[PDB]
């Protein structure tokens, strides 16, 4: 059965950087066929898709993070990544990922002094 | 029995934002992963519902509202915002339960010399209530003296043309927006995820 776990999150000072990992298990040779996305949660049950990459590598991002966030994928390691540069206090959130229709519980990212 | 999302998202023509279009979606299977796994959209953002649950929930109906706005106006399509669009054209309630999807349409909705086709409401006596729609074109009284339906001095037409040009900056370029509302009634649910 397919599962995804997020890692690489934590506390960072403003302007710092983080590299999040979305690791998949239970995919056989099939990881490459799914799209994968990164989302962040805000209070009030607000959920914002912050990065998307499809099965051929097409990407997109919302304006709030364009230029600062980059999503990438490794089909041999069955793993994806979100590179987050120039973090801001407003970037504080739980970040979670998806692969096809399977979701992860997420990990906390905190940008503070 | 698959919900007709393509008719909404892939429609050839899109409404002006003051006359935003609404489509009722009911009695079907909604696979939202077609939308939230697409790299076609720069904005996919949900309120009062999590994407982790979208394919696991059932609703009485879902409403799909579509229209064109500026890119830097996409932020106004959210609860608790103010601005020209949210005040006078399309307003979401504080308790909004749904998702907002948007993508740049410069290739289709801009024109050399300026596109006269997309407009927004520039003047109004008061802010829209949530989900209200106003398609009137009454002459707007800007001064103390009444207009009596006659455009002229201090008496303005209420609609303004975006005049989209392909060379404007990205924030000033046209964006197509679809807002999905999820309705729960005390009736049987008719739109469900694949499970
Ligand atoms: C809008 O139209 C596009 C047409 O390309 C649909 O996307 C394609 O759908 C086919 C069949 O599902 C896939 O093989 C392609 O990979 C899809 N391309 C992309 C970029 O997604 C799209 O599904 C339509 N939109 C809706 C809501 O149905």
């Amino acid at each position: 059965e397919v599962q995804v776990v997020e890692s690489g999150g934590g506390l960072v000072q403003p302007g710092g950087s983080l590299r999040l990992s979305c690791a998949a298990s239970g995919t056989g040779s099939t990881f490459s066929t799914y799209a994968m996305g990164w989302y962040r949660q805000a209070p009030g049950n607000q959920h914002e898709r912050v990065a998307i990459i499809d099965s051929v590598g097409n990407t997109n991002y919302p304006d709030s993070v364009k230029g600062r966030f980059t999503i990438s994928r490794d089909n041999a390691k069955n793993t994806g990544y979100l590179q987050m540069n120039s973090l801001k206090s407003e970037d504080t959130a739980v970040y979670y990922c998806n692969l096809g229709t399977i979701w992860g519980q997420g990990t906390q990212v905190t940008v503070s002094s | 029995n698959l919900c007709p999302f393509g008719e909404v998202f892939n429609a050839t023509r899109f409404a002006s934002v003051y006359a935003w279009n609404r489509k009722r979606i009911s009695n079907c299977v909604a696979d939202y992963s077609v939308l939230y796994n697409s790299a076609s959209f720069s904005t996919f953002k949900c309120y009062g519902v999590s994407p982790t649950k979208l394919n696991d929930l059932c609703f009485t109906n879902v409403y799909a509202d579509s229209f064109v706005i500026r890119g830097d106006e996409v932020r106004q399509i959210a609860p608790g915002q103010t601005g020209k669009i949210a005040d006078y054209n399309y307003k979401l309630p504080d308790d909004f339960t749904g998702c907002v999807i948007a993508w740049n349409s410069n290739n289709l909705d801009s024109k050399v010399g300026g596109n006269y086709n997309y407009l927004y409401r520039l003047f109004r006596k008061s802010n829209l209530k949530p989900f209200e729609r106003d398609i009137s074109t009454e002459i707007y009284q800007a001064g103390s003296t009444p207009c009596n339906g006659v455009e002229g001095f201090n008496c303005y037409f209420p609609l303004q043309s975006y005049g989209f040009q392909p060379t404007n900056g990205v924030g000033y370029q046209p964006y197509r927006v679809v807002v999905l509302s999820f309705e729960l009634l005390h009736a049987p649910a008719t739109v469900c995820g694949p499970k």
